[PDB]
RNA sequence: UUCUCAAACUUUAAAUGGGUAAGAAGCCCGGCUCGCUGGUGUGGAGCCGGGCGUGGAAUGCGAGUGCCUAGUGGGCCACUUU
RNA sequence: GCUCAGGGAGGACAGAAACCUCCCGUGGAGCAGAAGGGCAAAAGCUCGCUUGAUCUUGAUUUUCAGUACGAAUACAGACCGU
RNA sequence: GUCUACGGCCAUACCACCCUGAACGCGCCCGAUCUCGUCUGAUCUCGGAAGCUAAGCAGGGUCGGGCCUGGUUAGUACUUGGAUGGGAGACCGCCUGGGAAUACCGGGUGCUGUAGGCU
């Protein structure tokens, strides 16, 4: 059987990228995390303290607890047929914000722009993201010149 | 001594090189990967002929060694000591394993190193011979002699390149004329429009 | 008398019969695991809501 | 007109008496430098055990002394008079410094003693320039720049000018 | 002939340090401790008192780190001091105190805490600490950014510290690094610190040259002779300054005069020019042969 | 410069894959509480009370929840990976 | 507070290797050990002071049945060191 | 046009060499009495202002190396899904979708926040 062990198979996962070793850029340490802030987890190797487990690497949770150096974050690890929303204490540097939610919170406010505008004017706007439709009928112009004929190229071995 | 090449033909395992981990490896039979007049200038051996693999298989060091000899003999019998240059463009780096049954069984059956084998892809050069343009039919026959020393199917291609360079033979003299190429032994160094201009002044001095 | 050591063969089929249940994500989650010094204060903040009842 | 901030001078005079020996010899070797410089020299330890040389790791091999300013000038005059103001080409480093040994310390101006005895010692002069102290600041450090360097050629014509000294081949 | 350490492979693999580490200015080890706030404060600004002594100036700034780059909330340079009294010796311990004092008083003016937290009105030299007053706004609590300066006993950074501490800033400190700390038997003679604050370290050295040889006095103290600073004047010259700073610490800015806009800097050579120079060079080289051969 | 390689090498780097998000528990003003945090009714959280239903991608489908519980815990085969 | 492995150039005895300087030096050294990761005004080297290797509730992570143990992570209350 | 103090992003900023730096700055630079530190006032600390941009620094340069960004390589390699497709196999083709990486050839060569200068 495999060697059970906390940092097993994390040779590349918890490693730093190429020429992004050394000092942690300080913007990492000075971005505010609130309760209910959706947050993606990515174990930085430079800070060995308060690392998440390898199973939470490349997972996205929301923050329930905020301490001095770390945030308690609720994440869905799945064991077998059961998905368990569970609470891990991760230090700041193994965490970014998630831009996943932030394209919705603009669309919420954008819908609020297009709703209050023409609540009275009576132009019924579209607020649902309709899927990419079949492209509507159009005229392709061939401006004088003919379309170029293509023919398959004959075989000739290279090596 | 050693098993038939039927047993170790097909690229069965992952590539298993002679390393810190795989040690106690016996010495490969092929050591001289190039011979003939390998002290020859580009200008004098234009016509290159490649033996090319047509099958994804493992070619033994002992087969490479045999085909190296079989081509060298016929090339010396045709073109003389210094009328050609052979390169064996495969290096036997994959290690072959043997489960010596002398009463153990299939218990603890991980093989000791038996030999080495060259892992060859479809359209990979096994050997290549550069010579004078007259000796075209001799190269084709030399490589066809050496086909019988390998399993599977090999094709014998005549390159549209100048010798063992990566530049086309209908292009070569036009690039040595403008000094985009300068001869440097068996090879030719490409000289771009990119260096410091003092490099360029040494070109046209 | 060697036997089969490990497999995960029929398991993914077994898991999906009664669904793979996402957790019963109820509103107002518990304040378990929230830092004590903060949870102390929040409890005091609730304790004295009577004070500013007339003002509210 | 040369910029007066390019005035080539002696940064320091690195003296060392490497005896390959401990205790009585090495403490009476320190007597020589301290009777010469007027400052307490530092006892450099062994880097590791060389059994062939008869040393062991951290066993005090040598005693050395760096001198700055007027004292550094005044000692270096005593040294070169024993070499009668001539040095070799190959005594001058590519980085624009020079050095030379003396066979015995009696030739400088110290008298012979039964206890102190004789000790050959080793002059290494570190030629510099205004703005060579940039390379060892705590604040904004920097390399001196390709212009501001002393060449071996510039160091040779300095010695030839300053001490009126011939430089000979071999 | 030995293997070149700075190959292509060197520069391919090479990772540059941060610009401010390359420039040899910032300590990112010591910055990460001083600048960043606890996560459970949430944009509670963490202020630090940035004392930077130059060759000719003393810069005392207060910044809090935002993500865009830390934002200077109040600045006090030592080249302002002639408008407050101190003409010359702008980078000494007594000017460091005045710079530190002027920073504190200028900031407490802008937060409307000028009347509250006066601080040390009469300068003693003893350990003062600006306690917070109940029913009032709390004392401005920032920390000391020493930078890279080897914090020995009597470093000038601890002048501006004491300067600001006396000016009504809560900064945590000890007297260990104030000048007058007896290193041997581990006491703090407060009278020695008052000498340095009121500039008697210099005045005693002025008299020492003035009484030995006037040759060394003129060379050392040329602009003290020039701006009429005598050693007997010295102590009152800073008392007048310390009081004048506290009277009117606010900063009247220098008015931005109309700029005619001429480019002292050389512009970037365009592609057409660079591409054409190497065309002119490879023509110049071939007519240096056609004329020759 | 050139030939050839790496399961326990790697600058790059897929396809397949794995998280999360796609609203009323949301948005939006306004006030109250705090012993927490404080230059600062600052910061944060917690409470009340209002006003905003074009229900905010496609497709399909009624869901939620708790007890008691047998048998099983020798498996085997096939495509692709190994 | 320092910079390492290694290299180049010099220097009485001194040589391939003792010591002394100057220069290059992205870590090619070192960090007790296996290997991997991490690391340069440090996590290494050298010094200074020390005992946060102490006292105490809970929560959490890892293996996982989501039980123990071991190990670990974030806090909180003490008392302390620097 | 530009600097300094503190930064953010961390080479489009590095590295080598050369060229030019108005003013303010920033520096080298002059000293060791005080505080402090040393074998050594070089470093460190301190007190200065005779001198100079020589250097650091800034800007610019180079058919520069590197780096960043595209092109090519190439619909190549590999690849999801499919077939009572081929082939003795090895492997290959097609259908359905996805789709790289060098060599090679171009282009670019720091942006920028707060505070305070200078022109």
């Amino acid at each position: 059987t495999n060697t059970k062990g906390k940092r097993r198979g994390t040779r590349y996962m918890f490693s730093r990228p190429f020429r992004k070793h050394g000092v942690v850029p300080l913007a990492t340490y000075m971005r505010i995390y609130k309760k209910g802030d959706i947050v993606d987890i990515k174990g930085m190797g430079t800070v060995q303290k308060g690392m998440p487990h390898k199973c939470y690497h490349g997972k996205t949770g929301r923050v329930y607890n905020v301490t001095q150096h770390a945030v308690g974050i609720v994440v869905n690890k799945q064991v077998k047929g059961k998905i368990l929303a569970k609470r891990i204490n991760v230090r700041i540097e193994h965490i970014k914000h998630s831009k996943s939610r932030d394209s919705f919170l603009k669309r919420v406010k954008e819908n609020d722009q297009k709703k209050k505008e023409a609540k009275e004017k009576g132009t019924w706007v579209q607020l649902k993201r309709q899927p990419a439709p079949p492209r509507e009928a159009h005229f392709v112009r061939t401006n004088g010149k003919e379309p170029e004929l293509l023919e398959p190229i004959p075989y000739e071995f290279m090596a | 001594g050693r098993r038939p090449a039927r047993c170790y033909r097909y690229c069965k395992n992952k590539p298993y090189p002679k390393s810190r981990f795989c040690r106690g490896v016996p010495d490969a039979k092929i050591r001289i990967f190039d011979l003939g007049r390998k002290k020859a200038k580009v200008d004098e051996f234009p016509l290159c002929g490649h033996m090319v693999s047509d099958e994804y298989e493992q070619l033994s060091s002992e087969a490479l060694e045999a085909a190296r000899i079989c081509a060298n003999k016929y090339m010396v019998k045709s073109c003389g000591k210094d009328g050609f240059h052979i390169r064996v463009r495969l290096h036997p780096f994959h290690v072959i394993r043997i489960n010596k049954m002398l009463q153990t069984g299939m218990r603890g059956a991980f093989g000791k190193p038996q030999g080495t084998v060259a892992r060859v892809h479809i359209g990979q050069v096994i050997m290549s011979i550069r010579t004078k343009l007259q000796n075209k039919e001799h190269v084709v026959e030399a490589l066809r002699r050496a086909k019988f020393k390998f399993p599977g199917r090999q094709k014998i291609h005549i390159s549209k390149k100048w010798g063992f360079t990566k530049f086309n033979a209908d292009e070569f003299e036009d690039m040595v004329a403008e000094k985009r190429l300068i001869p440097d032994g068996c090879g030719v160094k490409y000289i771009p429009n990119r260096g410091p201009l003092d490099k360029w002044r040494a070109l046209h001095s | 008398a060697k036997s089969k050591n490990h497999t995960t063969h029929n398991q993914s089929r077994k898991w999906h019969r009664n669904g793979i249940k996402k957790p019963r994500s109820q509103r107002y989650e518990s304040l378990k695991g929230v830092d004590p010094k903060f949870l102390r204060n929040m409890r005091f903040a609730k304790k004295h809501n009577k004070k500013g009842l007339k003002k509210m | 007109k040369e910029n007066p901030m390019r005035e080539l001078r002696i940064r320091k005079l690195c003296l060392n008496i490497c005896v390959g020996e401990s205790g009585d010899r090495l403490t009476r070797a320190a007597k020589v430098l301290e009777q010469l410089t007027g400052q307490t020299p530092v006892f450099s330890k062994a880097r590791y055990t060389v059994r062939s040389f008869g040393i062991r790791r951290n066993e005090k091999i040598a005693v050395h002394c760096t001198v700055r300013g007027a004292k550094a000038e005044e000692i270096l005059e005593k040294g070169l008079k024993v070499r009668e103001y001539e040095l070799r080409k190959n005594n001058f480093s590519d980085t624009g410094n020079f050095g030379f040994g003396i066979q015995e310390h009696i030739d400088l101006g110290i008298k012979y003693d039964p206890s102190i005895g004789i000790y050959g010692l080793d002059f290494y002069v570190v030629l510099g320039r205004p703005g060579f102290s940039i390379a060892d600041k705590k604040r904004r450090t920097g390399c001196i720049g390709a212009k501001h360097r002393i060449s071996k050629e510039e160091a040779m014509r300095w010695f030839q000018q300053k001490y009126d000294g011939i430089i000979l081949p071999g | 002939f030995v293997k070149v350490v700075k190959n292509k492979a060197y520069f391919k693999r090479y990772q540059v340090k941060f610009r401010r580490r390359r420039e040899g200015k910032t300590d990112y080890y010591a910055r990460k401790r001083l600048v960043i706030q606890d996560k459970n404060k949430y944009n509670t600004p963490k202020y630090r008192m940035i004392v930077r002594v130059t060759n000719r100036d003393i810069i005392c700034q207060i910044a809090y780190a935002r993500i865009e780059g830390d934002m200077i909330v109040c600045a006090a340079y030592a080249h302002e001091l002639p408008k407050y009294g101190v003409k010359v010796g702008l980078t000494n311990y007594a000017a460091a105190y005045c710079t530190g004092l002027l920073l504190a008083r200028r900031l407490l003016n802008r937060f409307g805490m000028d009347k509250i937290y006066e601080g040390q009105v009469e300068v003693t030299g003893d350990e003062y600490n600006v306690e917070s007053i109940d029913g009032q706004p709390g004392a401005f609590t920032c920390y000391l950014d020493a930078g890279l300066a080897r914090t020995t006993t009597g470093n000038k950074v601890f002048g501006a510290l004491k300067g600001a501490v006396d000016g009504g800033l809560s900064i945590p400190h000890s007297t260990k690094r104030f000048p007058g700390y007896d290193s041997e038997s581990k006491e703090f003679n407060a009278e020695v610190h008052r000498k340095h604050i009121m500039g008697q370290n210099v005045a005693d050295y002025m008299r020492y040259l003035m009484e030995e040889d006037e040759d060394a006095y003129k060379k050392q103290f040329s602009q003290y002779i020039k701006n009429n600073v005598t050693p007997d004047m010295m102590e009152e010259m800073y008392k007048k300054a310390h009081a004048a700073i506290r009277e009117n610490p606010v900063y009247e800015k220098k008015p931005k005069r109309e700029v005619k806009k001429k480019r002292w800097n050389r512009p970037k050579m365009s592609l057409a020019q660079k591409k054409d120079r190497v065309a002119q060079k490879k023509a110049s080289f071939l007519r240096a042969q056609e004329r020759a051969a």
